[PDB]
Parts: structure tokens; sequence; C-alpha cells
């Protein structure tokens, strides 16, 4: 699986937009959306939000968790804990990239938000590195990774799974 | 392309033609009419339309029925992604932005 | 002015309503006014250099209206941008008599109004022809307009012990000139001040006081004032409060901006409009009786606007009246069922008095079910009396 | 006809249609093309974009594309000629013309059905009335009317000049559509600055248009920012600047910019052996250390950069340079990216007029057009490097011409020519760079000479075009004066001289004051021009 | 099954087929339902007018859904081409009522692919071989899927006493409980019935 595909799944997440156009309810296959009333918030999937923002048809509102105080608390909790902590969104990195790259004008203090999300990303990838090293050193049979996100797993998981396949075959080659 | 086709054996071309016929038969059989061209949509879709630039001096390209675009070199068109995907993959067109 | 924020700010909203937003600012880079619209199909965003230092503004589908206080060298001036005009001379400017000072302005369908320091109200066409002039009963606090209606509030006297002594004057500037309210006292909560005035999108006058109680003109109850929402109960914490920008009756929406520890929102980062549901202040409201009756009265007082539009000749969809009557009647049928099972048949007759006899026949059949004989007989007598009147 | 409202009777028409953009190879045309591209991409308009740089190329492209497209938009081309005569279209086609060239041809003005002009009607236009241009004593009256017609048409068509920027027109349309982005405003600014850099407009008109764009900059800044809380550093921030006239001084050393700015180079005579000493007088008056002046500007001491503009202005005033400061704009985004509008103009122009013999001029156009987007910032920096090379070559050519005295009076106009094989004649073979070189060279000449009459003359300049075809490009420049209207007659003068001489002139360029001649024809052509200007 | 949950099940199958080492059991109902949904929506937009925002939004959702379907079928075809003799032998061996790893279209494609490959090898080299060596069985030549591959997963229905088998030493074995919403990294051979029954989602 590619990072673009993980972004494709991340684009299904719901975000709130303020349209500058009028449109009645539209019945999409994945779920009806709207009605789109000018100047009023409406919740839509992230791909449609980014598309309308690109076409100058709405203002994006940040999610409730894109807040400097909340993100600082989450970052400090992540650095304080040893296990992966529950993240505000299951696709927080991709949400941050899309929303801040396309709507930094709408989202206040986007620099702080981006830096805090990067801090959490660095901490959690370091934790994943430690988990992989502990797995291979202790010859564990399985691991528990409850609060990892899909992008975090996808970044390093192909290498880790291939290495563990090799390790399993090496430790089991005396089967008779 | 012929520079690559020159590397293949005749029996390799036989196998390739049989594989192409089998693949097209399978693709047709996926739906009631016109099947599903699974060779398209190789990357996840980002935008409904894209801007493309002609790398090769090339012939007329039909967009829809009486509408068509001349693919002269360095001319730049804004067209549907699903129509331009094959030519981009073949290198006739360059996706920009 | 409704939807404004205070003049002392460096960068403020001059008006926020259902149409759009006007902002004004004064800084070392420029003195200017930014006009923008919620629906960009109406008109493009407009920008004006604020050399004349306009301070009061109003926005409509038809025009932008601006006004300034008088200085020593230049009088108070009324300025307009009738962008919806077909002619190219979309701008017009008017200069008031010497040391006369505009203190409030508002817009309507094809006309503009200005209240001045002479306790004088001046009417203008939206193209800037001076229409009639008359004297206000006191110093104004604010004005509003919708269609032919002109809604004015003023100081009818001096308040005591925290209260404000406000009177309301509601003109109709239609084919025949009228005064629906001609200086009536305006209700307020104790120790409050008037925070917001205007009309529903459906054209009913409404206002909100500094304790967050929303009131609407009840045209089905002799043009009295009915509360329809307490915004304080809807807040995350009672220190905070909402800042209203618009009202809609169908769908039932109260459009407002929540404010964190402030009477009004900051100009940036740009606020998001929240939707609040209207709530009549009825007793035992959590009970099924309370739920049903409060919904019934909420429905009918909102659907009074259909009667006003039809009476004054404005077009409307008959499906709205059909839906209103159907909702009210099915609701009151369910309420009749509850009162029937409670065996208060006089209460059933009182409830069914509000209904059409065709619908009362269903309650008669419901009373026949389980053999509530006296209830069925008295609902039949009520239906016979209604038919006799009809 | 003139379009009265771009929104209703141009944009909402083509919004429902397939469109073909023909775009001239000049920076204003590129910026207008970028703005219109962004609008069309917002609204999913299926456009096709074709570069052109001459009438033969436009005719070839139209002949290739006439069958498929009915709606055409010509950017910075087509207004000053009869498009119906040149192109021979079908009557159901429509040509929109957003062209800065003036005067508009009367056929294009009064063609109601087919030619629609995206030109402001409040521009400086003096179109003659219809009855003066279109249809025994009655025969005598008719002949008198024809004499009136030829006289008034010559008075109308004598001087060519440039109106409001096409990029500004397209940004006005974007603003009316309420789809104006900050980058669109930057493209509008760069389009105006192209006209100012190439001296296509008067200083008064440039100041007026900068006054127009100041309001848009203020609106865009206050759209989402104030003095209390601000945007991310990533966001583009356009700021009005009362900045220095020196070229590319924020990406160079200040010594190089004082060396290669046409203004200061012409004033101090830096082509001459004495000019470096005059420059040292200027620098010593400012008190800037030479080791700092010859260091790159980004590495210069911030104590010197604190008030450099006031220092340069107040020293320039007493050294006689009266207008060193200019009203302009800059764009900032990210931490380290900072450009002036003149910088983007020079970079894009150098990319487009690059001397590399790779691919085609359309390829160089494509590199220039890509560089105007922030996703291709590397191309912009590469264009700045090419601008360094271009400006150095320009000063070398000016020094060669003035030292060897190639610039010579021939009566009513000065004449100059570049010989084959001389250093960096290849860079100025292309007509646009040649026109820019001729303007800079004339400024240097009139600053150099003591002859007050010679300061008032226009310039005619020639350079090789194709040795295999034996042809030369020729350009005509009006007199370089502080109060010039930037109107020139050399289009009609070249045409009438060529006709009176039966010369082999190919009139392929969009400016009428730029032509191609068969080389041996030049002697009788120049003699005809001398006899004509008298 | 409402269409939103149909698309959700499609994406579940897409992920599971991405990360499973073997070819998973076919989902012909999902494929046919998504195909008819796409046909119906394309017909509706064909009836609708151009320069319309809702048409463009519906087209974008159609592009996303068709991308998921095309990628899922492409991955299944990759697995078929990679393990054609083994999937064909599995279909031959399949008991009645056991779900098939191949749709009828996929089975026809697999048979054609195997026949084409065998004929190619025959004609090119294997008729030129010595007489005893002219036959080679692709059931032995082509490798099998590696069911011991490690996979990430996220569970959707709680499980208990799932046996974790570290290596050939039986006495190192232990058992775990997969709590709802937890994520694990484990060999595929220990969780094949779970993913087949939908108790777990591979990630």
């Amino acid at each position: 699986m590619d990072a673009a595909e993980v972004e494709f799944l991340a684009e299904k997440e719901l975000v709130t937009i303020i349209p500058n156009f009028s449109l009645d309810k539209i019945y999409l296959i994945g779920g009806d959306l709207g009605p789109f009333n000018p100047g009023l918030p409406v919740e839509v999937p992230l791909w449609l939000a980014i598309n309308l923002k690109q076409r100058q048809k709405c203002r994006l509102l940040p999610p409730e968790w894109m807040d400097v105080e909340k993100l600082e608390k989450m970052r400090d909790h992540e650095r304080k804990e040893e296990t992966f902590t529950p993240m505000p969104s299951p696709y927080y990195m991709e949400l941050t990239k899309l929303l801040l790259n396309h709507a930094s004008d709408n989202i206040p203090k986007a620099d702080e938000i981006r830096t805090l999300v990067k801090d959490m990303w660095d901490t959690r990838i370091a934790k994943l590195r430690v988990s992989a090293d502990s797995f291979v050193r202790q010859q564990e049979a399985h691991a528990k990774l409850d609060n990892l996100t899909l992008m975090e797993i996808n970044t390093s998981g192909t290498f880790l799974t291939q290495a563990l396949n090799h390790m399993y075959k090496l430790r089991t080659n005396l089967q008779p | 392309p012929n520079a690559l086709r020159f590397h293949m054996a005749a029996e390799e071309m036989e196998w390739f033609n049989n594989y192409k016929r089998s693949l097209a038969t399978y693709m047709r059989s996926l739906g009631g009419d016109e099947g599903l061209d699974i060779t398209q949509d190789m990357k996840p879709p980002k935008s409904l339309y894209i801007e493309v630039r002609c790398l090769k001096d090339y012939g007329e390209f039909e967009v829809d029925d009486g509408t068509s675009v001349l693919l002269k070199k360095n001319s730049q068109h804004f067209l549907p992604r699903w129509k331009c995907e094959q030519l981009i993959r073949q290198g006739v067109l360059e996706h920009i932005l | 002015q409704s939807g404004s924020t205070p003049l002392h700010l460096t960068h403020r909203f001059m008006v926020w309503n259902s149409i759009g937003i006007i902002r004004c600012y004064n800084d070392e880079q420029d003195n200017a006014i930014d006009v923008e619209f919620h629906d960009t199909s109406i008109h493009h965003a407009t920008h004006l250099s604020n050399t004349l230092n306009y301070t009061i503004a109003d926005l409509s589908h038809e025009a932008i209206l601006l006004a300034c206080e008088s200085t020593d060298e230049l009088a108070s001036k009324l300025h307009c941008l009738h962008f919806s005009s077909w002619d190219s001379s979309k701008e017009w400017i008017i200069d008031l008599p010497q040391n006369e000072d505009i203190e409030a302005i508002c817009l309507g369908q094809g006309w503009a109004a200005a209240a001045t320091s002479a306790l004088l109200l001046r009417l203008f066409t939206i193209g800037g022809v001076q229409k009639e002039v008359f004297s206000l009963a006191g110093p104004v606090v604010s004005m509003a307009g919708h269609g032919e209606q002109l809604f004015i509030v003023y100081h009818r006297g001096t308040g005591f012990d925290g209260d404000q002594c406000l009177g309301v004057q509601l003109l109709e500037l239609g084919k025949k000139k009228k005064q629906i309210l001609h200086g009536d006292p305006l209700p307020l909560t104790r120790k409050s001040y008037l925070a917001w005035i205007g009309f529903s999108a459906e054209g009913t006058p409404c206002y909100v006081d500094s304790e967050g109680i929303v009131r609407m003109l009840n045209r089905g109850l002799g043009n009295t004032w009915t509360p329809i929402c307490n915004t304080r109960e809807h807040c995350k914490g009672k220190s905070d409060h909402y800042w209203v920008v618009g009202i809609h009756e169908n769908p039932q929406q109260l459009r407002c901006i929540p404010c964190k520890g402030s009477r009004f929102p900051p100009t940036l980062p740009r606020p998001a409009v929240a939707i609040l549901s209207f709530k009549l202040p009825y007793c035992q409201i959590a009970t099924e009786k309370g739920q049903m009756e409060e919904q019934f009265w909420r429905s009918v007082i909102f659907h009074n606007h259909l009667d006003y539009l039809a009476k004054n000749g404005y077009e409307y969809e008959e499906s709205t009246k059909n839906q209103a009557t159907k909702e009210q009647q099915e609701l009151l049928m369910k309420m009749l069922a509850l009162s029937c099972k409670l065996e208060r048949e006089f209460r059933c007759v009182e409830l069914a008095d509000l209904m059409t006899q065709n619908a009362v026949n269903l309650a008669i059949k419901y009373a026949s079910r389980s053999r509530k004989l006296i209830l069925a007989q008295k609902l039949s007598e009520l239906a016979v009396e209604k038919a006799a009147e009809l | 006809m003139f379009v009265s409202d771009f929104r209703k009777e141009f944009y909402e028409v083509v919004q429902s249609q397939r469109v073909l953009l023909f775009v001239a190879s000049d920076v204003d045309a590129l910026c207008a093309c970028k703005i219109l591209q962004a609008l069309f991409q917002c609204d999913h308009v299926q456009y096709t974009l074709v570069p052109v740089s001459g009438w033969q190329e436009l005719e070839t492209a139209f002949l290739e594309h006439k069958e498929q497209f009915h709606y055409f938009i010509l950017i910075n081309c087509g207004a000053n000629v009869d498009l119906l005569d040149i192109l021979q279209p079908d009557e159901d086609t429509i040509f929109f013309v957003c062209d800065t060239h003036r005067p508009v041809n009367v056929v294009n003005v009064y063609n109601d059905t087919q030619i629609k002009l995206l030109i402001k009607q409040d521009d400086d236009l003096e179109v003659p009335a219809y009855e003066d241009i279109f249809r025994t004593m009655r025969r005598r009256q008719r002949r008198e009317w024809e004499a009136r017609r030829r006289d008034i048409l010559f008075d109308y068509e004598q001087y060519e000049y440039h109106g409001t920027s096409s990029a500004m027109v397209m940004f006005e349309l974007a603003w009316m559509l309420s789809k104006d982005l900050n980058d669109m405003l930057w493209w509008a600014i760069v389009g105006l600055t192209d006209q100012w850099v190439q001296d296509k407009i008067t200083q008064m008109k440039y100041v007026t248009d900068v006054g127009v764009l100041q309001r848009h900059v203020s609106r865009h800044n206050h759209r989402n920012e104030d003095e209390e809380n601000t945007l991310s550093v990533d966001c583009t921030r356009i700021s009005f600047e009362y900045d220095l006239r020196l070229v590319l001084y924020q990406h160079w050393s200040l010594h190089d910019s004082l060396c290669n700015t046409s203004y200061t180079a012409a004033r101090f005579k830096l082509w001459s052996v004495h000019g470096q000493k005059r420059l040292q007088e200027f620098l010593a008056d400012m008190g800037l250390p030479l080791k700092q002046v010859k260091q790159k500007f980004q590495a210069m001491d911030i104590s010197l950069k604190e008030n450099l503009r006031e220092m340069i202005e107040e020293s320039a005033n007493k050294f006689g340079m009266k207008d060193m400061r200019v009203q302009t704009f800059s764009i900032h985004f990210g931490f380290k990216h900072k450009f002036l509008a003149s910088d983007v103009v020079f970079a894009t122009m150098s990319l487009m007029e690059s001397p590399e013999k790779d691919g085609s001029g359309t390829d160089h156009f494509i590199q220039a057009l890509d560089s105007l987007s922030r996703s291709n910032l590397d191309k912009l920096y590469h264009g700045l490097e090419l601008a360094k090379k271009q400006l150095r070559a320009t000063q070398q050519t000016i020094a060669s011409c003035l030292c060897t005295n190639l610039v010579i009076s021939q009566g009513p106009f000065l004449y100059c020519s570049l010989m084959e094989g001389t250093p960096d004649v290849m860079l100025f073979s292309r007509p646009a760079s040649l026109s820019l070189l001729s303007k800079h060279l004339l400024k240097s000449f009139v600053c150099s000479t003591k002859n007050r009459r010679c300061k008032l003359l226009p310039l005619v300049m020639a350079a090789p075009l194709s040795m295999e075809h034996g042809t030369v490009t020729v350009v005509g420049i009006p007199p370089e004066t502080d109060s010039s209207d930037r109107k020139n007659f050399f289009g009609r003068a070249f045409e009438k001289a060529a006709e009176s001489t039966s010369s082999r002139m190919l009139h392929n360029h969009f400016d009428l004051s730029v032509i191609e001649l068969k080389a041996e024809d030049r002697s009788k052509f120049l003699d005809a021009l001398i006899s004509l200007l008298s | 099954l409402t269409p939103a949950e149909l698309i959700e099940r499609l994406e579940q199958a897409w992920m599971n087929e991405k990360f499973a080492p073997e070819l998973l059991e076919s989902k012909p109902e999902i494929v046919e339902c998504v195909m008819e949904q796409l046909e119906h929506m394309e017909e509706n937009l064909r009836r609708a007018k151009r320069e319309d925002l809702k048409v463009s939004i519906h087209q974008m959702e159609m592009e996303r859904i068709r991308y998921v379907l095309s990628s899922y079928l492409r991955c299944r075809l990759m697995k078929i081409e990679k393990f054609f003799p083994h999937v064909l032998e599995k279909e031959k061996t399949r008991p009645e009522g056991e779900p098939s790893s191949l749709s009828p279209e996929e089975l026809a494609f697999a048979r054609e692919f195997m026949a084409n490959t065998e004929s190619y090898l025959k004609n090119v080299a294997l008729k030129h071989m010595p007489p005893n060596l002219q036959k080679v069985d692709l059931f032995r030549a082509v490798p099998k899927p590696d069911l011991d591959s490690y996979v990430f997963l996220r569970v959707r229905e709680r499980q208990e006493n799932i046996l974790v088998e570290p290596d050939t030493d039986e006495q190192r074995d232990y058992v775990i409980d997969l709590e709802k919403g937890s994520q694990h990294l484990i060999r595929y051979k220990t969780i094949a019935p779970l993913v087949a029954s939908g108790a777990v989602q591979l990630i």
C-alpha cells in the first residue's frame, strides 16, 4: 500500500466547511450530504472539502483538535507515555497535510499546529522504531500496537514484516 | 514500441497476444455492457480535470464525438483525467501541477 | 446598529446579517471598508477608501448604504451604492443640513431610511430621491427594514433601577401608509438593554435583549411580543453568550455567533455562524404534554407569516400552509389521544376546539375505540357546533 | 466591438464552451494567460493553450485549429490589425481580443458580430466615427470624402502605443467573478511591471495603475489578516514598496546592480574608463565600505541594510539622479523567498528570451510560463541566473557600441547595427531582447553625448536574424526623454519606407516598429527612411 | 445492505486483499453491486445537464469508487497470475458449498493463463528437451503463497484464546485475547479463519 492510498482513505474523514454557494441536498453513494446554504457550516468528506476550497467555493474550518493548547497537551502526553497514545484522529498526519497545505489562510496558527503534529509524528515513529528493535531482539511472536495510525504503520511496516518473515524462517529451519 | 518488440521472440509475442486477449475478455465480462477497464485508475484520483502538455508532435485526439484536440508539441490542454491517463502513461502527454 | 461591533476597535464589523458582512478598519496601511457577500452570486467583494470616515452601514440584496457623523467642516452625509441598478450611475451621495447628524440607518425593498440628531426620520428611494419626512417620538436606538416594513425603536422616556425605557414604532410604507405599532412600550428583561433588532427572513419583526431572550411579533395574538428562545440556556457556560445575526422561521433557525468571554466576536480569526433551535418558555416542558403543546404553539406562531404574506398580497407556496396545518393537526391528534387516555374529556374538548371538524372526527372515532362514550358524544357536539358556525 | 462588461457578455459566454487561447510571448501576456487559466480551471472550462510570437505563427495555428474551435481568445495580439483579413475565419466563430496594443484597427472596432475586444473603453482611445471611415458634384463630394478618410486614418494610425495591461484586465474580470486569489493579484502586478520595465507605458500611467493595484493589495491583506493576529509564514504576503530602481539588487551584490542598472550605468558612464571612479565617488559619498558593496546583498551587514534606501536616495539626489526611488510591490512566502515585481519580470523575460539553442522558442515560452507558479520556484531562480547573464551581456554590448562608435547620426534619427560574430550578438538576435537593448543603449547614448540636438533623436537599431536567408531584424525606438508619451511612429514609417522602396520586408512581429528585412535591402530602405522623416 | 455499507465492505475487501498473502475468498456480490451502482449513477449523470456542481461532485465520487474497485480487482488478478496452478488446483479440490477463491470470470482467466503459459514453455523449449524431460508440472515449479507472512491487523469482533505459535518448539506456544479495536502484528496462518469470517481487518 502506498502513501497516496493511505491519503485516499484519509480523505474520507469528515470536516466542516462554510460554502459561499447554494445547493440542495446531494445523494452520494457513500451517504447524502447537505443542503449547502451560503455562510452556514456543513459537514462533508475531506476530498470534497479540498476540492471546493481549490475551486474557491468554501472556507474550511479546522477540526476541534487543531488547537494549539490541545495539541500541546497531546504532544506532552505522547512524550510522557511509553506506549502509543490515542491520537485525536486516525489519519491526523494526512489531515494536517491536506488542511494546512490547502487552507492555511483559513486555519489560524497553522505553523504551531504543523510543528506540534510533526513533534507527535517524530515521537511516535521513534516509539515504532523501538518496538521493531525490541521485537527482533527478544524474538517475540507477536506485538500489540493499539493506537498506531495507518500512515504510521504504512511508513515502516513493509520492511518490518519482510524482516520478521526472514527471522521466522531462520528460527524455524530445524523443523524435523 | 518496435525497439522493444525487436527484443522479443516470436513465441513471446504469441504468448503476449494470447494474454492480451484473455485480459480483455476478463475485463469485458465484469459488467453488463462495456465491462470495466481496470488498466485505468492506476493511482488514486485527486482531481476530475487535469492540465496536460504535449511532449510528442502527435495527431488529432478525440475528446468526445465531434470534439477533438490537436496534440501539437508544446500545446497545453485542460482535459478529463480518465481520458488523459493512458497518453500520460505512454509519455505522449505530461501532467503539470 | 444590528450586527455591528464597537466603534473604538481598529478593525470591526459594521454589519453582519443574512446578506453578507461589511468590515471597516483604520491603520497605518490604509483606512478602508470591505464589503463581502455570503453568496458570491449576489455581487463581488467591494472595497472603499474610508476618506469620509463612514461609521454606520447597512447591507441588502439591492444596495449598500453608508453614513458618517458630522464634523465641523463637513456635514453628516448619507452614501449609497445601488449595485443592483441597471444604470451605470450606481452611486449617489446626500449631504444633510448643517449641524444635523445621522445616528442610525437601515435599508428595505426599494427604499432607505435615516434617523438623525434632530429626532427626525428621513425616507429616501434606493436611487436617492427624498421621500417623506417625519419627527421621531424620541432619540432612536436602532432601525431595521424588510420589504415595506420599517421597524424603529427609540427612548420613550427615562428608565430607573437598571431598566431602559424603550418604545417601538413600526411603519408600513406600502400602497397605504400605516403604523402597526405607533409608540408602544417595548418589553425587556429586568436591568437589560436592547442588543439586537431586525426581521425574520419571512418578514416578522424580532429583537433580542442583553439577557439573551429572543422575542418575535405575534401577529396571531394582536401584535404582542412572544419570547421564542433563551440563548443563555444554550451556552457552554453561562458567562459566555451568543451574538445574533439572523432569524428564520421555516426552517426554525436562530443564526448567531458564540463569543468566548465577550459581548461580541473578534473580527479575526473569522467567526463561524452557529444554529440554535427556538424554544417557547412553557411549563412542564419535558413532559409529553409540555413537548406537544410547546411544539404546537411554536409552529403556529411561526406560520403566522404565511397569513401576513397572503393578506398583503405577497406570493407564497401553498405547500407551506398544507405542511403547517398537517403538522399541527397530527400533533394535536396525538395530544388528544394522551388526554383521552388520561380521561380528562373536558380538556379533550378544549384541545379539540383548536382543530378542524374533519380532524375532530378522527378523535371521535378514537374515543369510540375503548368506549369513551361521554368523550365521543362531546367531541361530536363540538364538531356539530363547528359545522353550525361553518 | 468593445466588450462593455467582461462578466456577462464574455466570461459567461465562453464558460459553456471549448476555448482556444493564443498568447503572445511577453510577460504581460504570460501573466494574463495564468490568470485566465486559473479562472478556467476553477470552472472546468476545456481550454487549449497555444503560444505564438508572430503573425505567421498565429495564422498557422489558426489554420490548424479553425475546424474544432469556435471561440478564440487572443492575448497581447490581434488588435492592431484586421483579424478577419489576416485569419479569414468562418462567420460563426468569435474572437475575443485582450490586447494591450494601440491604436485598435477600425475594422476590429466596428465589427459588431465577430470581433469582440476585451479592452477598457476608458483607456486612451480616439477611434474615428463610423461615417468618416465607411460609406458631377456628387462625384466631387465623394472624392473629397475619400481625401478626408485617408487624412484622418493616417492621423489615427500614425503613432502606436500600449494601453492598460492585459493582466490587469484579466484580474479585473477575476475580481468581478469574485474568484481573485492572491497569486492572481501577484500575476496582475507582474503584468503591469512588465510594461513599466520595457517602457511600454508612461510614468504617470504606471503610477495610476500602481494606485489601482494598491487597493487590491490592501483588500487581499485585510481579507484574513490584521495587526493583532497574523497568517502562517507559508502564506503569500504581497506588500507595497517604495523601493529602489536598481535591478535585482536583493539577489546580487550592490556593486553589480549599480554596474548593470541602465539608469546608473548611463548616468555614471560605467562603460567608460572613468565611470568606475565616478561610481566610487558615489559609494564614498554614501560611506558604504567597498568590501560590503561587493558582497552579496543577503550577506551584507544588516547595519548597512537598515536604511540603505534612504542613503541611496539622498546620495542620488545630490549626484543628479532625481527619481531613484520607484513605487512597486514585493511578494514574501515562507522564510527565505522574497522577490520584487521587477525581479520576477526580469527572470521570466530571461527565461523566455533565453539564447539557448535547445528545442524551440515555444519550449522557452513553456519554461517561462511554468516559472510564474510557486510550485516551479526553481525555474524562477534559474531565470534570475539567466537575468544576471542577460544584463551583463547587455552592458558589454552597450560598451562595445559606444566605444567603437557604432551609434551614428544619419539626420532625423540615430542608427546602429550589430555585426555577425561579435560577442553575444546571439542574445539580441531575437526581436524582443533587441528592442530592450536598443532602449537601454539610447539612454546610455543620450546620457553620454554633449550634443543637445542628438539627445532629442530617435534610434533605429539592426541585428542579424538568419545568415542562411540573409536577413536582419530592425527596430525603431522613440526619443528617450523624461516626459515622453512613449508613442512612436516607426511602424508606419517602416511600412511606408518599405512600400516606397519595394523592399522585401517581412512584418511578422506584433509591434509594427519591429520588422525583418533582406539584408542587402537595408541601404535603400535606410535612404527611404531618411528621406521620409526628413 | 445500504450502499454506504456496500462501499465500506468494498474498501474492507480492498485492504484485506492488499495485505493478505494468499488469494482470499471471492466477493462476487460486492463486485456486481458496486458495478451496477456505478452504471446507475453514470446513467443518471448522463441524463443530467453539464456545468452543474452536483454533477461534478457525483462524478468525483464515481471516480473514487471506480478506483477502489479497479485496484481491488487488479490485486486479485495479480495474485491469480502469481499463483495460477495453485488456485486452479484449489478450485479443483473445492468441496461443495465451500466458498470459491475465484469468480467464474477469474476462473476462466486463470485457465486461459495456465494454458497459454504451458503452451509457450512447450513450444519454446520443452518440445526440444529430451523425451523424458519434456513434461514439467507447474504445480511444483510455481511457488505457493507464504501463509507464514507477518501482517498488521485491527480487530472488529472480539476473539479469545488465539494461539500464538513462536516456532517449532511447541512448549513456547501461548494464547492471547484480541480485544475490540486493538491492533496486532502476527503471522497470517494463525488468523486466516478470522480474516475470512471478517472478525479482523488487515492494515
